[PDB]
């Protein structure tokens, strides 16, 4: 075990194995004793992580996957977003280049998660007899 | 109290009002703080269904 | 009383042996609660067996409890010296008070 | 937990003794407190049980009219174990009596054996003579 | 029905039988008319409760529970934790001291947890043809 | 589709079908460069939002629906809540005056989904062998 962000260099498989550490270490939970600049300061910090990972969360339910880590989808992969196959992908690029060759394509990869997501839970509702 | 004489001999008693805290001791007596603790883990004959 | 044991049994050491204890169907066996207890003679008991299989806490898994039908029984596998004492099985349920057998004293040869 | 019961008693027959049974190391409020005999002529024989937080008491039918089963309120120690008593007062006392007596703890909490005597005290001698 | 934390001196299958109770009433909202040191009071507080509440459903997901409640994992008890049978547990036992006598090993068992359900995880994404 | 409440009037099937905008919008994060009477309201306003939205989430967790959005339930539908069939509601009435009908009855039905949920749990805890 390498600790938070250790596999950050590492190919993207072998940080995968691994996002577990990274996602647990994300939140803290520093007590007190502001009993001043200070207390403002530790108390706008405390609702920022919390809020982050609250937003984190909410598009994790939000895409079918509350239970969070790993989880797969209906949606295919629209070549236009990137033309590497699996073995250049997961054992030649950093999590780090991914996110950045990727970016530009975030949002409609999500779009196109909540919405098979939805349909599949309108196939749930139709799903009786 | 006062100061510890020839023991058990006799005892004397003066009124004194020291410190405001003990008034709200007087009153918190009865009262305790905890926080919980809503995470139990505990062995039962149940393991999850096999991928 | 009505439920009956082996007066006396004897095993060697290392081995096994058997307890028997029955009586009439007003007392044994189905439906009904069977426990056994070691007591030896002039002093408190130790509780072996509770809800006729199920051993109370520390008790070795030397000894095993089995209800059938007709009978209960206790089974002491591999023989020690100290398991040469007085036994009793008792019927019980749950509003009624142990009913405790003949007894059985186990002799350890050898 | 340790079960301390009263040491031994002489009685002349038609005469009334009152064995005691304090406990410690548990929580007496918990679990049943039951008595339970063993005379020579007739083996063991139970006797009855009580319980020390709500005072239900189930007494077999041969001493249902001359035994008294009590029960003290439990004194706390820490919070897991408190120190208690349980007295049990037999009259009538007669020759086939003379044996010795047990107070005992239950088993479990719930489950189908609660009163089931777990953990016994050393015993009190009870003769009955002339 | 006994209320929150009823059950508290009770067996832990009496108690396990309502934690539903307890685990509802662990969340409050007391609304506000602050518009001072007891309104610094107020929302500090505010932030701890939901923290609390956070950090533990962040265990709940962490261990493939997100679901809350009750769940089952594919860890052994090892009896190194505890040496007592089911019965004298379920019902000998109060929650508290349980917790007590098992608050040695706790961390060992959430880690325990965690990477069992990283590699029930890892299996799912291998679970395909 | 139409934004955020923007089926608020259609049909409750119609704004059904599009829940997830509003559920999606539901939740924001305005940055901040406090860095005041305005601090403490943004700071304030910061808290209850996610705060409503963690105590929906937990409603929704301990009803057996912490994966949010459409879920289904054991609890049949008691005809004194509403005597309408299903046409009627879901082709006549919108979700306003749906829970403008149901409010007198709606803790109820919460209840009723809480200890459905508690009894199937408990059915898969004695479900091994
Ligand atoms: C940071 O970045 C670096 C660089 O990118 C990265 O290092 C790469 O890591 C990847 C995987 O993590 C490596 O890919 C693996 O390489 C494994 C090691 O190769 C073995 O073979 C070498 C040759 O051995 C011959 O020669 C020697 C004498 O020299 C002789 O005795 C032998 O018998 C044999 O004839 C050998 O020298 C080499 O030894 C180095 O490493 C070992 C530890 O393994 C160490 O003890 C030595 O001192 C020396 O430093 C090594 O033994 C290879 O085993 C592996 O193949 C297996 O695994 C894959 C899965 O990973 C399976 O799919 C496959 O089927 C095999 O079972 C794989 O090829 C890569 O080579 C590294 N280097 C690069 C890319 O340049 C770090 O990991 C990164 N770290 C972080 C934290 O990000
Ligand atoms: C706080 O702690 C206390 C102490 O630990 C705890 O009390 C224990 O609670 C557990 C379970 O909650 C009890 O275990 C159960 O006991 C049930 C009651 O036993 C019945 O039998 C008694 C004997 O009846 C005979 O005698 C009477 C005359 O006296 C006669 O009429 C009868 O026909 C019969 O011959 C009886 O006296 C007793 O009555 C008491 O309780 C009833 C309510 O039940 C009340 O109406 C009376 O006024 C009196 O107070 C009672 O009727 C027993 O039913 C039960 O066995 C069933 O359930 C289990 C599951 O629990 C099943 O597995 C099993 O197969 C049976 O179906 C079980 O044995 C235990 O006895 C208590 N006392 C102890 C341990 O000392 C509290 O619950 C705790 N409370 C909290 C909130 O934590
Ligand atoms: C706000 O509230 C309003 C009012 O409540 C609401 O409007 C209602 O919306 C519902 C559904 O959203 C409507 O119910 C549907 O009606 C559909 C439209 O009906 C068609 O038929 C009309 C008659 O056509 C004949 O005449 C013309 C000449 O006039 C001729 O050419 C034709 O060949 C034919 O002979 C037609 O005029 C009408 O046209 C209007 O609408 C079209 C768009 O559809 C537009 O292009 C026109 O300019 C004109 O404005 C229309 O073509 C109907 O298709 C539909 O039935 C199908 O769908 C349902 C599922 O919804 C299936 O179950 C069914 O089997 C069919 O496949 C359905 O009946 C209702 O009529 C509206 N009006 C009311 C209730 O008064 C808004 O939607 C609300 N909006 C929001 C945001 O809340
Ligand atoms: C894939 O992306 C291209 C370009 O962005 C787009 O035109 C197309 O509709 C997308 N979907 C496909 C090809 O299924
Ligand atoms: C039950 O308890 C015994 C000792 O009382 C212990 O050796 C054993 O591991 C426990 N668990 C079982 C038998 O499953
Ligand atoms: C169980 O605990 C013991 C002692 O803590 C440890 O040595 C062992 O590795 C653990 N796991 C087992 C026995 O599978
Ligand atoms: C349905 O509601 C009525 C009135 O509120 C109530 O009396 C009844 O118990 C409920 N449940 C049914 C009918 O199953």
């Amino acid at each position: 075990f390498l600790g938070f962000l250790g596999a950050a260099g590492s190919t993207m498989g072998a940080a995968s194995m691994t996002l577990t550490v990274q996602a647990r270490n994300l939140l803290s939970g520093i007590v007190q004793q502001q009993s001043t600049v200070w207390g403002i300061k530790q108390l706008q910090a405390r609702v920022l992580a919390v809020e982050r990972y609250l937003r984190d969360q909410q598009l994790l339910g939000i895409w079918g996957c509350s239970g969070k880590l790993i989880c797969c989808t209906n949606v295919p992969w629209n070549s236009s977003w990137s033309n590497r196959n699996l073995s250049e992908i997961w054992d030649n690029m950093t999590w780090l280049q991914w996110d950045k060759e990727i970016s530009n394509y975030t949002q409609i990869i999500y779009g196109l998660l909540e919405e098979s997501q939805n349909q599949q839970e309108k196939n749930e509702q139709d799903l009786l007899a | 109290r006062d100061g510890g004489s020839t023991n058990s001999t006799t005892e004397t008693f003066r009124p004194g009002g020291g410190d405001m805290r003990d008034n709200w001791r007087s009153e918190l007596y009865k009262y305790k703080v905890v926080k919980i603790e809503p995470l139990g883990v505990a062995p039962t004959r149940c393991k999850r269904r096999v991928v | 009383s009505v439920l009956t044991q082996s007066a006396s049994v004897s095993g060697s050491l290392g081995q096994s042996v058997t307890i028997s204890c029955t009586g009439p169907n007003s007392v044994c066996c189905s439906h009904k609660s069977i426990s056994w207890y070691q007591w030896p003679p002039g002093r408190a008991p130790t509780l072996i067996i509770y809800e006729d299989n199920e051993r109370a806490p520390g008790i070795s898994p030397r000894f095993s409890g089995y209800k059938s039908y007709w009978s209960a029984y206790l089974t002491i596998s591999d023989l020690r010296p100290e398991d040469e004492t007085t036994y009793y099985c008792c019927s019980y349920t749950h509003n009624s008070g142990c009913v405790f057998g003949t007894g059985t004293k186990v002799s350890v040869l050898g | 937990g340790q079960l301390v019961q009263s040491g031994a008693e002489l009685k002349k027959p038609g005469a009334s003794v009152k064995i005691s049974c304090k406990t410690s190391g548990y929580r007496f409020n918990f679990y049943h407190i039951n008595w339970i005999r063993q005379t020579a002529g007739r083996g063991p024989e139970w006797m009855g049980w009580i319980s020390p937080y709500s005072g239900d008491k189930n007494l077999a039918p041969a001493f249902q009219d001359r035994v008294i089963m009590t029960t003290d309120t439990e004194v706390p120690v820490t919070s897991f174990t408190s120190t208690g008593a349980a007295y049990m007062e037999i009259r009538n006392l007669k020759f086939d009596d003379t044996g010795t007596y047990f107070c005992a703890k239950g088993l479990l909490r719930d489950g189908s054996s609660t009163w089931l005597p777990y953990l016994w005290g050393q015993g009190t001698l009870l003769t009955v003579s002339s």
